[PDB]
């Protein structure tokens, strides 16, 4: 099993950041399986972002919802998270991990460092 | 049988201020609760059900909170007639089942 | 108003019998979840017994084998026969329609005292 | 359902099998442990009845 | 606020050490599934243990979880210099999965 | 017949037993012949929320 994140490493204030997570070995078609995103600022703790179930039942983080519509495509094995309105707080690592019900985040990706500045 | 403990037993606060009463469970009561204020002399009256939803009619002056194993009832501004007894009722076992608290006596001045 | 009014409260010598009756108005009971609760003087409340809308009844253990709930659907009323009232059964008995997750118990009965000779 | 529910509130998958035995045209039954073959010895055989 | 993890611990190499992930927050739910994750020094986290008293087959025999109430006392026996890394805990609350404040494990 | 139920409601699926899932949306006879097979599955049915 393998997952891989990708996208822009640098970004400007108040812009739409896009990330594509490509996986191989599994899909989002079987029951229970889902894939979520997590970020971790440099030298800080993790945090949740969103979650997209396999049945197209979606979940987002409570504080920062009503944005970052996470879509996906299980045909080419890709999940996409896109979060707008860049702030200098948004400079952090980003991981796309596959989530099961008991084994929370059993398949994590690589992670991409993103900067928010001129 | 989840054991609920209400607090305090009795309470006398000046009119118009807030009062906060907590009732504590012993197991998972997630969002299965309700609050009854049985003014002395007649049948009880439901105030706030589920987690914090206010029963119909029940003045917005009341506010319920908590979930899981801990719950709280809060009143914005007590008027003189609010004096009564209060119970938080859980219902995680509807097919017959209910579990009440120890009750709380609230009065004024 | 939608209500259930009760009767039968009184005094009976130990080992004796009794029957509590519960009448309703503007609302049916046969198709409404009915539940008899009782209250010891000065204490809280306790679910005592229940009769369903299909007929399948249930009783608490403290009153199992001694109390019997019934309901005259034709005229929208409930009943509870009691026997062998002992020192414990001294309590105020209430008739109630408990809904549960969809609206917690609201309509209750005025009650009826049931004490024993001693 | 949520992953915080007690064992009394957890989802359970369940399958119930209902048979019929009255006037049955036997259509679903069979272990049929297949006979290994022996030759040239007077042996008790029972081939398909 | 939701979970809580200590700053650091330092145990001599070849001994045992236990780490706690206190929740320090009421109503995290039933608190039955409590996972621990191993954070490397700038690498993708690897699942170390899930189902606190359980451990996934494929890793060493020194990590072991326990629960003293509201926390998970994860134990590690026979400390070797290889164990220097970062550590996090993870367990759902009533509304959503929550994480720990982070923990540092340095072998000395 | 395959479906999913709650934890403390597995008891109501029995011959001649009255309840809320047996009396309202699925009921099996008192003279039932066959049997039932239930294995806890809350790994595929419970979502966060």
């Amino acid at each position: 099993i393998t997952l891989k994140e990708s996208g822009p490493t640098l970004v400007k204030p108040t812009q739409t950041l896009t990330l594509t997570c490509t996986f191989s070995g599994f899909s989002l078609s079987t029951g229970g399986v889902s894939v979520g995103w997590i970020r971790q600022p440099p030298g800080k703790a993790l945090e949740w972002l969103a979650l997209i179930y396999w049945d197209d039942d979606k979940r987002y983080s409570p504080s920062l919802e009503s944005r970052l519509t996470i879509t996906k495509d299980t045909s080419k094995n890709l999940v996409v998270l896109t979060l707008t309105n860049m702030d200098p707080v948004d400079t952090a690592t980003y991981y796309c991990a596959h989530k099961t019900i008991p084994t929370i985040f059993d398949y994590w990706g690589q992670g991409t460092l993103v900067t928010v500045s001129s | 049988e989840i054991v609920m403990t209400q607090s305090p037993a009795t309470l006398s606060v000046s009119p118009g201020e807030r009062a906060t009463l907590s009732c504590r469970a012993s197991q998972s009561v997630s969002s299965d609760l309700a609050w009854y204020q049985q003014k002395p002399g007649q049948a009880p009256r439901l105030l706030i059900y589920g987690a914090s939803t206010r029963a119909t009619g029940i003045p917005a002056r009341f506010s319920g909170s908590g979930s899981g194993t801990e719950f709280t009832l809060t009143i914005s501004s007590l008027q003189s007639e609010d004096s009564a007894v209060y119970y938080c009722q859980q219902y995680n076992n509807w097919p017959p089942g209910y579990t009440f608290g120890q009750g709380t006596k609230l009065e004024i001045k | 108003e939608v209500q259930l009014v009760e009767s039968g409260g009184g005094l009976v010598q130990p080992g004796g019998s009794l029957r509590l009756s519960c009448a309703a108005s503007e609302i049916t009971v046969s198709r409404n979840y009915m539940s008899w609760v009782r209250q010891a003087p000065g204490k809280g409340l306790e679910w005592v017994s229940v009769m369903f809308a299909g007929g399948s009844t249930f009783y608490a253990d403290s009153v199992k084998g001694r109390f019997t709930i019934s309901r005259d659907n034709s005229k929208n009323t409930l009943y509870l026969q009691m026997n062998s009232l002992r020192a414990e059964d001294t309590a105020v008995y209430y008739c109630a329609r408990d809904l549960g997750v969809v609206g917690a118990t609201d309509y209750w009965g005025q009650g009826t005292l049931v004490t024993v000779s001693s | 359902f949520r992953p915080t529910y007690g064992v009394g509130h957890q989802p359970y998958r369940v399958v119930v099998l209902s048979f019929e035995l009255l006037h049955a045209p036997a259509t679903v039954c069979g272990p049929k442990k297949s006979t290994n073959l022996v030759k040239n010895k007077c042996v008790n055989f029972n081939f398909n009845g | 606020s939701a979970l809580t993890q200590p700053a650091s611990v330092s145990g001599s190499p070849g001994q045992s050490i236990t780490i706690s992930c206190t929740a320090t927050s009421s109503d995290v739910g039933a608190y039955q599934y409590v996972s621990w994750y191993q954070q490397y020094p700038g690498k993708a986290p690897k699942l170390m243990i899930y189902e606190v008293s359980k451990r996934p087959s494929g890793v060493s025999n020194r990590f072991s979880g326990s629960k003293s109430g509201n926390t998970a006392s994860l134990t590690i026996s026979g400390l070797q210099a290889e164990d220097d890394a970062y550590y996090y805990c993870n367990s759902y609350t009533t509304s959503s999965v929550v994480f720990g404040g982070g923990t540092k494990l340095t072998v000395l | 017949d395959s479906f999913v139920i709650r934890g403390n409601e597995v008891s109501q699926i029995a011959p001649g037993q009255t309840g809320n899932i047996a009396d309202y949306n699925y009921k099996l006879p008192d003279d039932f012949t066959g049997c039932v097979i239930a294995w806890n599955s809350n790994k595929l049915d419970s979502k966060v929320g």
